[PDB]
């Protein structure tokens, strides 16, 4: 009776921007990874560490499912070791990630004629992020050595930039939804699996 | 981010083994998401692939190579090496140590991984010759509106001659030139800095050889002629 | 295993689109991830397309890669050609026993101007004429097209001996360098008023000339 709740995260109503990366763990749970294979519907669905075929019937201390909006141009930033503008400033994985990472196109339902804005994303962080660290401050990025003051100004950019999301857009800048499942290897009691 | 330094001899006397290690910086190397390979290229050739290896042990190796190549992760000193035998004139070339994308699974599970390189090293160069290194002697090329003084770095052996220019903190109007090849077999190049009249008897100006293979660590001054 | 095969030299006019193809000789292209690699002259490589058509990040959107079952042909398109894309470009494909890569794709962008050699003759330091050696620095620079022929003269009469030059290479700039050498004893170096450096580019000399103290 008890699954996952999975349409919770994945079906869903509201997803964050990438910037404000939201996380929903999981205990005391088993996983209907079933109802994620026989999908079709993500364009991508990546794996690292183990096969998802194998994943229903390891055992596991906690899932953590991340979730974001991005453009389909950065999704390959969602991956161990990338560089980039997603990667750096709005969402690191670690290098040694255990999980997956699943995306699909939303342009029927978060693309707004005349511009959706309400995603968004950070432009400039002084330093890079560490694997799943958050970053939520609008704190003037100064660019420059001309200081800032806490005002927009020469060589101080707002560090957050607006996706500006169209229906008509290219491949490249629709809107997509990501959710990343981590699955951490506890040396303590498994809490989540799936037989 | 992700830096990958090598390290070589520069020489490898034939029918010996070349041994190179890939310094890694900005991430782990016993990560088993990721694959780390070995690319060289014989000069002015095109590229081929060695071997590539993760840190489970799993291993590829080319197989016109796969004989004599041997390959291993430091994981201590973060840091993986390249181990060729028996080597030949054929295995003159830049080796480059990557970093490949990582190893994942679709939702079908089959599983990709090592099949193409993300990051690069910056190579290290291997001649192999049954002689030895040559330090460079350096000397000065000294000036006679807009004015070019220069570094000499004559008589050395293998490449690569690294120069930079007042420790450094000179790079503009600095262009280094591609070192000939003699008759001798050996090397030489010279570097000119194009400079302002005004910083002559004033701004002084050091240009920094340092020839990898033979230890040769040489800075000088070069200062302008009189009458 | 396979072949790879890439034309060996394009040429296309800046602002324009070339493509890059890569074909297979043996088995279908689509079984396998194609990655495209750029190498400018005397530099590393670095990844410009990876699985058939995503890039890493800073490389340019004018880069994509496509994929022909047709021809057997991955593509790589520049598109908006710029004046420092002048590179050599690799493809390169794998199965589970051997990588592959292409021979190489040296890309040449057309329309840039003609330059005129500058042209920088050094005689030798008197650091170096104890110890007994003259060399003479002859240095060829920011030219292009990449052909030049160097004449070394003493007096005002014909050397033909002692001369080393470098084949010329593509600058940072797009303009080619070359340089030539001029090992003298000091015998010969003292024995002449003067010597003169002729780099003739395109039918056109300049003259550089060298004197002893
Ligand atoms: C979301 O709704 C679809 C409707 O077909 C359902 O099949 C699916 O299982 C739901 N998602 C999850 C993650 O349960």
């Amino acid at each position: 009776t008890n699954l996952c709740p999975f349409g919770e995260v994945f079906n869903a109503t509201t997803f964050a921007s990438v910037y404000a990366w939201n996380r929903k763990r999981i205990s005391n749970c088993v996983a209907d990874y079933s109802v994620l294979y026989n999908s079709t519907s993500f364009s991508t669905f990546k794996c690292y560490g183990v096969s998802p075929t194998k994943l229903n019937d390891l055992c596991f201390t906690n899932v953590y499912a991340d979730s974001f909006v991005i453009t389909g141009d950065e999704v390959r930033q969602i991956a161990p070791g990338q560089t980039g503008k997603i990667a750096d400033y709005n969402y690191k994985l670690p290098d040694d990630f255990t999980g997956c990472v699943i995306a699909w196109n939303s342009k029927h339902i978060d693309a707004k004629e005349g511009g959706n804005f309400n995603y968004l994303y950070r432009l400039f962080r002084k330093a890079n992020l560490k694997p799943f660290e958050r970053d939520i401050s609008t704190e003037i990025y100064q660019a420059g050595s001309k200081p800032c003051n806490g005002q927009t100004g020469l060589n101080c950019y707002y560090p957050l930039y607006r996706y500006g999301f169209y229906p008509t857009d290219g491949v490249g800048h629709q809107p997509y939804r990501v959710v990343v499942l981590s699955f951490e290897l506890l040396n303590a009691p498994a809490t989540v699996c799936g037989p | 981010q992700l830096q990958l330094q090598e390290s070589g001899p520069g020489l490898v006397k034939p029918s010996e083994t070349l041994s190179l290690t890939c310094t890694v910086s900005g991430g782990s190397i016993s990560s088993s998401n990721f694959y780390w390979g070995w690319i060289r290229q014989p000069p002015g050739k095109g590229l081929e692939w060695i071997a590539s290896i993760t840190y489970s042990g799993r291993t590829f190796y080319n197989p016109s190579l796969k004989s004599r190549v041997a390959i291993s992760v430091d994981t201590s000193k973060n840091q993986f090496s390249l181990k060729l035998s028996s080597v030949t004139a054929a295995d003159t070339a830049v080796y480059y140590c990557a970093r490949t994308f990582p190893s994942y699974y679709d939702r079908s599970g089959y599983h990709y991984l090592n099949y193409g390189m993300d990051v690069w090293g910056q190579g290290t160069t291997v001649t192999v010759s049954s002689a030895s290194t040559k330090g460079p002697s350096v000397f000065p090329l000294a000036p006679s509106g807009t004015a070019a003084l220069g570094c000499l770095v004559k008589d050395y052996f293998p490449e690569p001659v690294t120069v930079s220019w007042n420790s450094g903190a000179l790079t503009s109007g600095v262009h280094t030139f591609p070192a000939v090849l003699q008759s001798s077999g050996l090397y030489s190049l010279s570097s000119v800095v194009t400079v302002p009249s005004s910083s002559l008897g004033t701004q002084t100006y050091i240009c920094n050889v340092n020839h990898k293979p033979s230890n040769t660590k040489v800075d000088k001054k070069v200062e302008p002629k009189s009458c | 295993n396979f072949m790879l095969t890439q034309p060996h030299s394009m040429s296309e006019s800046p602002g324009k689109t070339v493509t890059i193809s890569c074909t297979r000789s043996s088995g279908s292209i689509a079984s396998n991830y194609v990655q495209w690699y750029q190498q400018r002259p005397g530099s590393s490589p670095t990844t410009v397309i990876y699985e058939d058509n995503q890039r890493p990040s800073g490389v340019p959107d004018r880069f994509s890669g496509s994929i022909d079952s047709s021809s057997n042909s991955a593509s790589l398109t520049i598109s908006g050609l710029k004046t420092e894309d002048e590179a050599d470009y690799y493809c390169q494909s794998y199965d589970s026993s051997s990588w592959v890569f292409g021979g190489g794709t040296k890309l040449t962008v057309l329309g840039q101007p003609k330059a005129n050699p500058t042209v920088t003759l050094f005689p030798p330091s008197s650091e170096e004429l104890q110890a007994n050696k003259a060399t003479l620095v002859c240095l060829i620079s920011d030219f292009y097209p990449g052909a030049v022929t160097v004449a070394w003269k003493a007096d005002g009469s014909p050397v033909k001996a002692g001369v080393e030059t470098t084949k010329p290479s593509k600058q940072s700039n797009n303009k080619y360098a070359a340089s030539s050498y001029l090992s003298l004893t000091p015998e010969q170096w003292k024995s002449h008023r003067s010597y003169s450096c002729q780099v003739t580019h395109e039918g056109s000399t300049v003259e550089k000339t060298v004197a002893p103290t």
